[PDB]
């Protein structure tokens, strides 16, 4: 009940016509020679970001599917069915029976959302199903096989037939049968593929870059036929193992009701500052009570506040009118932004504001709030001025009731029956730092135990990444949390729970070379590893996570330790030849004979011995005339370019934008001439 | 292309002879002592004494994942920069130079153009004197003097090499330049190039997607320009090295395999002979 | 944005909203509109959740009237005599694609008959450019409208009125050289055109 | 020429057909700088290859001077042995000496 | 009409001469090299449009 | 040194005089990259010569 997907499950990725091209893309694809599960003559098979479903039958037994989450009354589900001479797609709340059969499959349907009826109507039918952004994509293909008892080998391209706007939480599915056949299920993974188009626009052959070193080489140089030699290749292999989340252990909910549900706020000229520390910022608890008319964050996406931890949290509180809320922003002018409260240009934080007409406004008139409208200069960022000295247009002091002497403060008059531009608003400004200091105000994320000496995905107080965790011998100051390398790459971190130091290292190390003859000659390769012993390749490459066809190229009998590395996949001999493929450090390789790849020590030349004597001489007695050829290059092709056609083409807008870079093409023309 | 050109350079300089002549058991030809420029069986190494001194004059990779887990080489290797070994081991180059010196000491000049022909060394030296303008007898009535001066000059070369100095300075310049370029690539990786930071992880950890491609593309273009600058400088240095290697190849063909009439092409004076010795990434002519 | 309606980061569409207090708000209250305020996670873009299972802070199911078991939906109460932050608004969000697929919703622009074998300015379904149009032998699938070459230049198009395939070629071609003596010698020049007979 | 260099697309017509002036200019300048950089890279590699070709052609010129128009005594400059004569023949972008 | 011009300023800031870059190929050459003086030879101008 | 490389002007003074701190940094970064590219091209041509 386990079989292989021998190079199947490929579909058209776009709606763009391309002919005679190689197109390399990355999407959810079924990996080549991967595991598929067969079902022969039905459980709830789990759904994981798309499936490949293949049906082999001769009496049309498979007649559709059910997709959903719970297979229950309490969630939306979609059925795709093929009753005789119709195709029906329907998304509703279904009371799904345990055994759906004869294409009876539900009991009652209500709260119906989607509905579609098509027009009235030895085989291999293939479908790809994928759920993305509220769309279910269905791709279909068909092959006329004669007879089989498994999934037959071959290649076929599936075409798009459906893109359904369902918006369904799909996590399980079940096939629907009548009451001999077989159906096979495989899973899609995020993979990079390369596709070849005909002269008619048909995808006819493809390369997957994760099964063999050979295909990794083929899509590493973007070709399907490779020449003879040794090539350096990329790292299209390694996937990370797991997840490590480390956060400080704080149990206290953070004082939302103390800051927002306060009895009184100060004036805008006497605004107040509070420090927030040792708390969990779970702002979801405000989703029934407090609603904000303004909420704007600077320096950070609002959707990531749940995944971070914050260093130095401060909250500023004051009360303004409705028209002045627009002045609480980094670059602004006006009476509040000049004389009362200013934000820095590089502010990182959040500004929150809400209407408070039911508390701060009276029908008589509230005159308790004030603002400064007279000053001899502008405030610095986060500066306060709570003096009440009388003001004069010149700098001299003056007595209050005289001429050209004013009181610098002004009253907000808050009535119940005014427009919303003259109604009171409570404003809170939150300021913090990110990812550079020890932190004590985190989000509600849950932690995980440490995993060491393995390439994992980590999250230390919001700092994500991928690497290998090992203990360290460094010593950190009490005010330091992270450590940086010479390339400003984070290599050290103090564990916030158990205060120790750890060293983060990449899990990719060393080069890999592929030695091959021509692709027309054979499909066999050898692999050279430079900077490892192959006592120790298992730790270096993480061989356990790889496909089985990769574990035959890491350990075996044909391993051989050279000085350039060690070589896997070639046979070592003790006969020296003059060589054609240079491996290095004196080792060469070739394709000798049952053909195989052999590796030897190259030959310096023939052996000779000349008998030195003090009284004998050797003299030639005859001669020959020889003619030798020598070929030497003299010239190459003279070429010319036109910047305006190359960069802009026929556009006049680009051509007008190219008058700035006018001196950068006369120089190229001078060089080429 | 550069990596293939380096091996082509080494092969076209050192692989001149088509036969590997044995080092003779006797290293004393007519009073001329050849033991300081030929290998010996008693010494454990395979190269010569002067080659030993040359290989110890110039100062200079066996790292693994278990080995290093603030080394500069491991920092290079963790960021995708590797150095490949040369195709010819230093022992093969020493074998080539030993074959050349043995052919010069035994067969003279004839093995360069055709097959080797044996000749006693004093008659070969008389032939070299004859090709300068001095007659043949001046060697034969002054043989012991010339042999003693040859031996004394070899000893002077050995002493001047075994004392500390700044000879072999341009090979050291070459290795210094390569190391400096790789270190510049490693240190250029901490610039933000117009982004908010030089780390990808923190600008993905706190930014929305659309702004994140903006910052990532700025970092990507900066690092791509860095790699392009490195490759251009490497191509220019490779052209200079190739010109030097071509001059070395014609000097070995015209001065070890024959006698040259070109003024100051091979030494100062009237050219009699030349002997090649191997050096790290280079050759030394005596 | 967390529990009811999410948009993708790369949206490409338009959001419209208008005040509807004279219709959706009554004097005594209108409690027919609801929103979800309790959930065990966040929604994916363009995803819906219309269940009404009672909610518990842990995952275990519970009976409604007991302790720590809430109803996850909550009522907008709309009155005629409240502030503008609590007044009802109707929202329509339009999502579409551009210049990639066959298109059925177009603007009010007028059309013109075809011109063959001449450099013209063309506007095909909103795709603007300048070039020469020629008949084609390419074969398009029904789900394809445009075509691209090796340098991602739009070279093939299907006519939306009379469905035929056309190639678009640039109308600048061939290199030009100017032969002159010195400017102080004369102001007469000769012109050499490559690629012409 | 099918790269977008961090813009919305590589086609100028698609940027101009749905963006207005400031945003469109911001997108267009990225493509201009990327394409101008590609042209500069091509010119630099052409200059280096021209230097190598010039060195080869200088060697061919001195070989034809010293070996066709005379008899050379330099070892291995012209052939493998004692030089007697030489003949030139023309080849595509090059020369052949016998 | 929308046209590209190259203008010359004298020692007193007065425009004394100009080149219309679309009148004939010689003026295209002058605007390309940015000079009023062209030396003797053959020059590659822009492609035929 | 008079090109602006996709900025609003080639003068640093008049964009520090009327734009605002992070917008000014955004424009000045483009000017810096353009002038560094000019210097790189000059040094490469000098090496070949
Ligand atoms: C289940 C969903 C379903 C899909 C996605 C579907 C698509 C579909 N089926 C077709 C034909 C057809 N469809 C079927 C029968 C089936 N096709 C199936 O996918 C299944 C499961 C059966 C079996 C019940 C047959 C026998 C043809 C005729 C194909 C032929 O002989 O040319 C066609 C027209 C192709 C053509 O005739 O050229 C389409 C588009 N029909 C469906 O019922
Ligand atoms: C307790 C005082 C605040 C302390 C917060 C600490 C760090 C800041 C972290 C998150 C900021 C969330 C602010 C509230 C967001 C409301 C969102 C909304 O409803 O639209
Ligand atoms: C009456 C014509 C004035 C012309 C001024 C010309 C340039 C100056 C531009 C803006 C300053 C004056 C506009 C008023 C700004 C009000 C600012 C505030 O109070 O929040
Ligand atoms: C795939 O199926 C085979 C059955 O032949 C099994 O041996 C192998 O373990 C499966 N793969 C995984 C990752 O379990
Ligand atoms: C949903 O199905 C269950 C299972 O029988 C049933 O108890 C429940 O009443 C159904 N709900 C509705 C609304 O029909
Ligand atoms: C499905 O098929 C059956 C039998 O062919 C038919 O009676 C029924 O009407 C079909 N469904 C719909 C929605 O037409
Ligand atoms: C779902 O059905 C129930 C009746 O069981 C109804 O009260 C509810 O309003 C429906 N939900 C929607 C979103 O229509
Ligand atoms: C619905 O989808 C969410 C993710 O969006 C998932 O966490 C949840 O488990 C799904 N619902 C069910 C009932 O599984
Ligand atoms: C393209 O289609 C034609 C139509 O008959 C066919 O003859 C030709 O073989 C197809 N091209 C290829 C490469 O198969
Ligand atoms: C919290 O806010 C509500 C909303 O008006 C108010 O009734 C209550 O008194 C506030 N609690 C405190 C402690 O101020
Ligand atoms: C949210 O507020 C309502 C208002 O009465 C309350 O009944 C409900 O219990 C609150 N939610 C939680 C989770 O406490
Ligand atoms: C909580 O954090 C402290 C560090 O202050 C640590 O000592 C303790 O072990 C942590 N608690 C648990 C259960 O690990
Ligand atoms: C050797 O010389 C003889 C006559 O001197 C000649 O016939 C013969 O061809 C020569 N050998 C060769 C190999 O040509
Ligand atoms: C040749 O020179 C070496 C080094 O000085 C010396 O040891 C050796 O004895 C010399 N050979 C003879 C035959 O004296
Ligand atoms: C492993 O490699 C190191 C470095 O090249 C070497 O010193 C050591 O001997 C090797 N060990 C084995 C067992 O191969
Ligand atoms: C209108 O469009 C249809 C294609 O749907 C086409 O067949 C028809 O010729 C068009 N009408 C005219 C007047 O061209
Ligand atoms: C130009 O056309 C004439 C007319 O037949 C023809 O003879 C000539 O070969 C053509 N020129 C070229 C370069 O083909
Ligand atoms: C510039 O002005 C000065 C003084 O006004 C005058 O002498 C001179 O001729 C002028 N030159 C030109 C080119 O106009």
């Amino acid at each position: 009940t386990q079989h292989t997907s021998s190079m199947r499950g490929v579909y058209y990725p776009d709606e763009i016509f391309r002919s005679d091209t190689l197109y390399l893309t990355q999407d959810l694809f079924l990996p080549f020679y991967s595991n598929v599960t067969g079902f022969h003559t039905n459980p709830v098979i789990p759904f994981k970001d798309g499936i490949y479903f293949a049906a082999t039958e001769k009496s049309n037994v498979v007649r559709g599917w059910v997709f959903g989450s719970t297979m229950n009354n309490k969630s939306q589900s979609v059925i795709i069915i093929n009753n005789s001479t119709n195709v029906v797609i329907r998304a509703c709340n279904f009371e799904l029976c345990d055994n759906p059969f004869f294409a009876m499959i539900f009991d009652n349907a209500f709260n119906c959302t989607f509905e579609y009826i098509s027009d009235a109507f030895k085989h291999l039918r293939e479908f790809v199903f994928k759920n993305k952004d509220g769309f279910l994509y269905v791709y279909k293909g068909y092959q006329p096989i004669d007879v089989v008892r498994d999934l037959p080998s071959g290649f076929n391209t599936l075409k798009p037939i459906f893109k359904l706007p369902l918006g369904i939480n799909i996590t399980n599915f079940r096939a629907i049968l009548t009451a001999a056949a077989a159906y096979f299920v495989g899973y899609l993974k995020p993979t990079t593929f390369m596709l070849k188009y005909d002269e008619n626009g048909t995808i006819t052959d493809a390369v997957d870059c994760s099964q063999n070193p050979l295909a990794e080489l083929k899509c590493s140089v973007k070709s399907f036929e490779i020449d003879k030699g040794i090539y350096q290749t990329s790292n299209f292999r390694v996937v990370p193992s797991g997840d490590v989340v480390r956060f400080p252990n704080i149990t206290n909910l953070c004082p939302f009701g103390e800051v927002f549900n306060a009895t009184k706020f100060p004036s805008v000229y006497a605004w107040e500052r509070k420090k927030i520390s040792n708390c969990v910022a779970d702002y979801s608890v405000l989703y029934n009570s407090t609603f904000f008319s303004t909420f704007k964050c600077y320096g950070v996406c609002a959707t990531k506040l749940n995944d971070l931890c914050f260093s130095n949290v401060y909250a500023d509180s004051f009360v303004v009118k409705g028209d002045d809320v627009r002045q609480i922003a980094p670059g602004q002018t006006g009476v509040i932004a000049d004389y009362n409260y200013k934000l820095p240009d590089d502010f990182m934080g959040c500004v929150l504001a809400w209407n408070t007409r039911n508390i701060d406004a009276t029908s008589t008139g509230n005159y308790n709030y004030k603002y400064r409208y007279l000053r001899h200069g502008k405030l610095r960022p986060f500066e306060r001025d709570i003096s009440n000295v009388p003001f004069s247009p010149d700098g001299k002091p003056c007595t209050p009731p005289a001429l050209n002497c004013y009181w610098p403060l002004n009253d907000y008059g808050f009535y119940t029956t005014t427009g919303i531009g003259y109604q009171p608003y409570r404003v809170v400004v939150l300021s913090f730092e990110l990812l550079n200091a020890p932190a004590t105000v985190c989000g509600p994320k849950l932690s995980t135990d440490l995993i060491k000496n393995q390439c994992v995905n980590f999250n230390f107080n919001g700092l994500t990444g991928t690497g290998v965790l090992t203990p360290s011998s460094k010593r950190f100051q009490p005010f330091q949390q992270f450590g940086r390398d010479v390339s400003d790459f984070t290599d050290s971190v103090r564990d916030p729970k158990t205060s120790e130091i750890l060293d983060i290292s990449p899990c990719s190390f060393g080069g890999v070379s592929v030695i091959t003859p021509g692709t027309n000659a054979s499909s066999e390769v050898a692999v050279l590893y430079q900077d490892v012993n192959c006592t120790d390749v298992s730790t270096a490459i993480h061989a356990d996570q790889l496909t089985p066809a990769w574990r035959i190229y890491s350990t075996g009998n044909n391993v051989f330790q050279t000085q350039a590395g060690c070589l896997i996949g070639a046979e070592h001999v003790d006969t020296s030849y003059e060589c054609d493929i240079p491996i290095g450090a004196g080792i060469c390789a070739s394709y000798h004979t049952q053909k195989s790849i052999v590796a030897y020590t190259m030959s310096l030349g023939a052996d000779s011995s000349i008998a030195y004597s003090n009284n004998t001489i050797a003299i030639p007695t005859n001669f020959s005339i020889s003619i030798t050829t020598e070929v030497m290059p003299v010239s190459m092709a003279k070429t010319s370019v036109d910047c305006n056609m190359y960069i802009c083409g026929d556009s006049t807008e680009c051509a007008n934008l190219l008058l700035q870079y006018g001196s950068f093409c006369t120089q190229l023309n001078r060089a080429l001439s | 292309g550069i990596a293939a050109e380096q091996d082509r350079n080494t092969r076209e300089v050192f692989a001149q002879v088509k036969q590997m002549y044995k080092t003779p058991t006797l290293k004393y030809f007519g009073g001329f002592n050849f033991s300081q420029i030929l290998p010996d069986p008693l010494k454990p190494t395979k190269r010569s004494f002067i080659e030993d001194l040359l290989f110890n004059k110039v100062t200079l990779f066996m790292k693994q994942y278990g080995e290093c887990l603030r080394d500069l080489i491991c920092a290079q290797k963790f960021n995708g920069l590797t150095v490949l070994p040369p195709l010819l081991t230093d022992d093969m180059i020493a074998a080539y130079t030993a074959a050349l010196v043995s052919g010069t000491a035994t067969a003279g000049w004839t093995f360069g153009a055709g097959a080797a022909l044996q000749i006693p060394f004093a008659m070969q030296m008389a032939y070299r004197f004859n090709g300068i303008g001095v007659t043949q007898n001046v060697l034969y009535e002054n043989q012991k003097q010339i042999a003693n001066q040859f031996n004394k000059a070899i000893s002077q070369i050995q002493e001047s090499l075994t004392t500390t100095s700044t000879a072999l300075g341009k090979l050291q310049d070459v290795v210094n330049q390569n190391a400096q370029a790789l270190n510049t690539l490693v240190k250029q990786l901490s610039s933000n190039f117009g982004a908010i930071s030089s780390v990808l992880n923190d600008i993905l950890s706190r930014l929305c997607k659309v702004e994140a491609e903006v910052q990532i593309d700025r970092l990507i273009t900066g690092r791509l320009q860095s790699l392009q600058t490195y490759v251009t400088q490497q191509l220019i240095r490779a052209a200079e090295i190739r010109a030097s290697a071509n001059l070395a190849a014609t000097k070995m063909s015209e001065c070890v395999l024959g006698q040259s009439k070109r003024v100051d092409f091979c030494g100062k004076g009237y050219h009699l002979m030349s002997f090649p010795q191997a050096a790290p990434h280079g050759v030394v002519f005596l």
